[PDB]
């Protein structure tokens, strides 16, 4: 819910630096993806509504115990709000931040062999929306510059024209690019339209709506930080300053 | 406060002949006298401020011209007709009369509508309103540049809050701005901070003494709530003075304090020396004072003499005292506490202050973990005698009283130090030093201070008094920074380096006095605050400024170029570049009447004194060029003037008035005056008339009555009426939805 | 009580007295927890600890 509320490249990247990798993984076994299922949607129909389980739903699913599965779980957390079930990774990797896993060689993970075609295919990209695609392209760009595969990233974008049109423009090593970027990456927020407490047919839409109504409850709760009222109560380390920049950028 | 300018200065006048044949538009920026033989740029700067005042761009401003419009009666026309600039009706009348002379049909309705709709106001995407009016070129260029410079310091209110969000503490109630201020609020603030280092480094003793005395006057007002020799000397007369010293030692870095002991030390001097080493920061005690304190304890406890230990080192003195049974031979570093907010005038920096009485904030005890064991050692020690333990027991009891007092009162003094520390910036924290030892502690006052330590009471009156001081300090620092910038600019422009020659020294001294006498006349350039800093030593404020300015010559201190400096530099550059706009020129030509020189025939003047450019060749031969100095010194000027020449190397001030009638174009005075000392050119004033081309009387008068003519380059202010589209210029006025906030403070004063 | 989005906060002195602690405990004990922010909650704890 917190990750899905980030609306800018600065806020999203700042959140990924603070959060550790254990948030990306989940310890609930869940079910398996790519399975045709019959779910119950009684507000609309009496029969059982068919659908297909995927990795993009907000429910935890069993994942493969490899580097490919780890990256899919990280991107799933960013674009959906929940990750997968990959246990016994190791406390050394789980303490490090999501950004460090994505763009630092010191962690020890090897991601050079990863192919963006199957990752996009597995993390079903024909079913994503514009905001979800932009976040995935951010993760691909961060990984590509980590292993020096910028040329491969460009060729992949040139093959898929719609991805190129919405691809965010920022250099992973430069902080000026993050500041200048004005893409909207928010999947949840205060809605201008009328948001009701009703169900949606698809698994993806129902889970997304639950996060949206959950954010409204959290926005009006006591855990939210109203800057206009209590800006002098935050500590100096976490106060918003223009001089602030990501570590190593 | 921002100035909201209602109208645009165009400075356009229309001059037309009575016949109506010829009309022209002129920019009237005035006449500015220029003196030859001295620097032109220096004179341009003086005239730049006057020109800025004339145009109304000297002070920060925005343009409100979006309401200066009307609407035509036609139902199709929904355009806005601007009322600024030269009225299109005046141009229509001038064109209307011109056609009457030529027996041409009058301007048509469609042609009238196009002309009368040239001045319009329309909005852009951002919400600003742009006005297209007839105005002069020089006025438009200067006005638009000034707008660009001032708009750099106009920012959104939310942008201002983000800049200062790290300086706001947590004890102040947040201010609720109205919803209109949050969306459409703007503030004019200058966000560049000037260093106080140039003044502090040049005068360390005076700057330190000024701030130290100011702080003590404020601190001294805080509300508070062998044995015989020790017990007979307690006095609380100077406790407020000792209290201020304690806060100063902790709020500053390297504020050295000193104590002087008597010729023959007693139990009180040893008590004071022990209290100094135990309960004062090591950063505030120098090595020499440390040695003096060790010597004083050694003289008394070991019963030696000052002569014996005058040559003893620190390590030797510690060994002697430890052997006797005295363990208090060490000074302790204080524990630095970080401020909760960024200090004032220190962007992106972390402030810190020492915790009083050497109390560790984590353990809430003294930094010495052997303190209780040490006191037992003193109690069972045999000092100054074979037996009796009178000195040890007395010192042990006195030491225990100080230990409990410091432990109970450390929180109260830490709060006092923290609040006063927020008043000074980081540069003053690291730079100010105690020179001349103008604060010292009597040994009796020290041991009375710790034996009778008083709790600190923070009443509402004290909190309110400190908040008033914070506003005063902020204004004082801002005023000092401005005067430092003004002084640095003045020294760079007016002074140079010195040489080991009498001429250079004499030149420097005379120039220094001329500058000083100028900057102290009328309203002084320098504020009363820094004059107080420089006078604190007793010298006259005028003399102190002269001394400080001399030290600053040749500095490499960076000075930020403010918007007002940029504006005047623009006006100065255009003053030199476009001289004809301001009534002076660097070249004139004198020719006999029978020599035919090409002139500017655009305006229809009779025998126009204006040439597009002074000719390079006349009659196939290059025109002679003579400088003014050589011309003034000539004795055969009659022979030279017969052929005609060009005068240059001087700044010629000229004036002219265009007469609507027809007559003989001539000068008010003769061209030159010949004296036994030298030849000069009389003031130039042209009477210019329009020409009828068929008047035999005026043709004969011009050819025969006047024998010599003076030619200058055509002034750029003039512009023929046919080219009225060249005066069409744009001006951008910000949106009327903005609200400007005078007080951008983000918090209120209440606990 | 009527409106949940409304909040309550108080600002204390730099050196709190017994009155500030009494005010802080009364606010924590009797005002709704849903109306006290996390930042305000930490500020009250800081005042009590001081």
């Amino acid at each position: 819910m917190d990750v899905l509320s980030k609306g800018s490249l600065k806020e999203l990247l700042a959140h990924l630096e603070k959060t550790p990798l254990e948030e990306a993984i989940s310890y609930r076994i869940g079910t398996v993806p790519y399975q045709n299922v019959l779910i119950s949607r009684n507000e609309y129909y009496n029969q059982l509504y068919p659908d297909t389980t995927s990795l993009i739903d907000g429910v935890s699913r069993e994942g493969q115990r490899n580097v490919n599965g780890l990256i899919m779980s990280i991107i799933s957390y960013v674009v959906s709000g929940s990750g997968h079930y990959i246990p016994n990774i190791g406390f050394m990797l789980l303490r490090r931040s999501i950004l460090d896993i994505l763009t630092k060689h010191d962690t020890g993970l090897v991601t050079n062999n990863l192919n963006y075609g199957i990752i996009a295919r597995n993390l079903t990209v024909s079913k994503m929306n514009c905001e979800q695609r932009k976040r995935m392209l951010i993760c691909f760009k961060l990984l590509a510059y980590k292993d020096g595969n910028q040329n491969d990233y460009e060729i992949y974008l040139n093959q898929n024209i719609p991805l190129k049109q919405i691809a965010p423009n920022f250099i992973p090593g430069d902080m000026r690019t993050v500041i200048h970027n004005q893409d909207q990456l928010a999947i949840v927020g205060i809605p201008a339209y009328r948001l009701t407490q009703s169900t949606e047919l698809s698994i993806r839409d129902d889970n997304a709506k639950s996060y949206k109504l959950g954010y409204v409850d959290w926005y009006n709760s006591n855990s939210f930080l109203r800057e206009r009222s209590e800006f002098n109560l935050i500590r100096l380390k976490d106060r918003d300053t223009k001089y602030g920049k990501l570590n190593g950028w | 406060e921002l100035i909201k300018v209602p109208t645009i200065p165009h400075n356009l006048v229309l001059i037309q002949s009575d016949n109506g044949k010829h009309a022209l538009i002129k920019e009237d920026l005035g006449q500015w006298p220029v003196e030859t033989g001295i620097s032109l740029v220096n004179q341009a700067g003086v005239f730049a401020v006057q020109l800025a005042n004339k145009l109304g761009i000297d002070k920060p401003f925005v343009l409100d011209a979006g309401s200066n419009y009307f609407t035509d009666t036609s139902f199709i026309d929904t355009r806005k007709y601007c009322t600024d600039g030269l009225s299109p009706r005046e141009i229509q009348k001038a064109l209307n009369r011109q056609r009457a002379y030529y027996d041409r049909p009058e301007l048509t309705i469609s042609e009238n509508k196009t002309l009368l709709s040239q001045s319009i106001i329309y909005p852009d995407a951002d919400g600003n309103d742009v006005s297209i009016i007839f105005s002069g070129a020089m006025s438009h260029a200067i006005f638009t540049y000034a707008q660009s410079q001032w708009n750099k310091n106009i920012i959104k209110l939310d942008d201002y809050i983000r800049e200062i969000t790290l300086t706001v503490p947590k004890q102040y109630r947040p201010r609720r701005f109205k919803e209109i201020e949050h969306t459409h609020g703007y503030v004019y603030r200058e966000l560049n901070q000037g260093s106080l280092l140039p003044l502090v480094d040049a005068n360390l003793k005076e700057s330190s003494s000024y701030y130290f005395k100011k702080l003590m006057s404020s601190i001294s007002n805080v509300p508070v709530d062998h044995v015989s020799m020790l017990t007979n000397r307690l006095t609380t007369a100077n406790a407020p003075t000792v209290r201020a010293i304690t806060v100063l030692t902790c709020m500053f870095k390297q504020f050295r304090i000193g104590m002087t002991y008597a010729l023959d030390p007693n139990i009180m001097d040893v008590a004071a020396a022990t209290c100094m080493l135990l309960f004062r920061p090591a950063q505030s005690i120098s090595d020499e004072q440390y040695r003096y304190c060790l010597q004083t304890m050694a003289v008394f406890l070991t019963n030696t003499t000052y002569d014996i230990v005058n040559n003893d080192t620190i390590d030797v003195l510690k060994m002697k005292l430890r052997n006797q049974g005295w363990p208090f031979v060490e000074r302790y570093n204080a524990v630095e506490i970080d401020m909760s907010v960024e200090p004032l005038r220190s962007p992106g920096q972390v402030g810190r202050y020492y915790n009083p009485f050497n109390i560790d904030p984590l353990t809430k005890k003294h930094v010495e973990d052997r303190l209780e064991e040490f006191i037992n050692q003193v109690q069972v020690g045999r000092f100054r005698n074979a037996s009796g333990n009178a000195v040890g027991t007395t010192l042990a009891a006195f030491l225990r009283a100080c230990r409990d007092k410091t432990s109970a009162n450390w929180r109260g003094y830490s709060v006092l130090v923290s609040r006063y520390r927020s008043l000074i910036p980081n540069e003053l924290f690291e730079s100010l030093r105690n020179i001349s030892g103008e604060y010292n502690i009597n040994p009796q006052d020290e041991h009375s201070f710790f034996f009778a330590l008083a709790q600190i009471n923070a009443d509402d009156e004290f909190i309110g008094a400190i908040d008033k001081e914070s506003a005063e300090y902020l204004d004082e620092y801002a005023t000092l920074a401005r005067d430092i910038s003004n002084s640095l600019t003045l020294v760079k422009a007016a002074f140079g380096p010195l040489e080991r020659t009498s001429g250079s020294i004499i030149n420097h001294a005379n120039n220094l006095n001329k500058v000083i006498n100028h900057v102290f006349a009328d309203k002084p350039l320098i504020s009363e605050t820094m004059l107080k800093i420089l006078t604190i030593d007793g010298t006259t404020g005028k003399d102190g400024y002269r001394n400080w300015l001399d030290k600053l010559v040749g500095h490499n201190y960076p000075v930020y170029v403010e918007p007002v400096v940029n504006i005047m530099n623009f006006i100065s550059a255009r003053f030199v570049a476009d001289s004809s706009y301001f009534g002076y020129t660097n070249e004139i030509m004198i020719m006999p009447n029978h020599i035919n020189v090409p002139v500017d025939d655009r305006f229809g003047f009779r025998d126009s004194p204006f040439c597009t450019s002074l000719p390079r060749t006349i009659m196939g031969n290059d025109v002679r060029r003579i400088s003014y100095n050589v011309f003034s010194m000539m004795e055969d000027i009659d022979d030279v003037i017969s052929e005609g020449f060009i005068l240059y190397d001087a700044y010629f001030n000229f004036s002219y008035d265009i007469m609507t009638t027809d007559g003989v174009t001539r000068l008010k005075e003769d061209i030159l005056i010949v004296t036994d000392t030298g030849n000069d050119i009389k003031p130039i004033h042209f009477y210019i008339y329009f020409e009828n081309r068929n008047d035999k009387k005026l043709r004969y008068e011009s050819k025969m009555n006047v024998s010599y003519r003076l030619y200058i380059k055509t002034p750029a202010c003039l512009l023929p009426l046919s080219d009225y589209m060249r005066a069409q210029h744009d001006y951008v006025s910000p949106s009327s939805s903005r609200v400007y906030i005078k007080d951008p403070a983000v918090v209120y004063t209440r606990s």
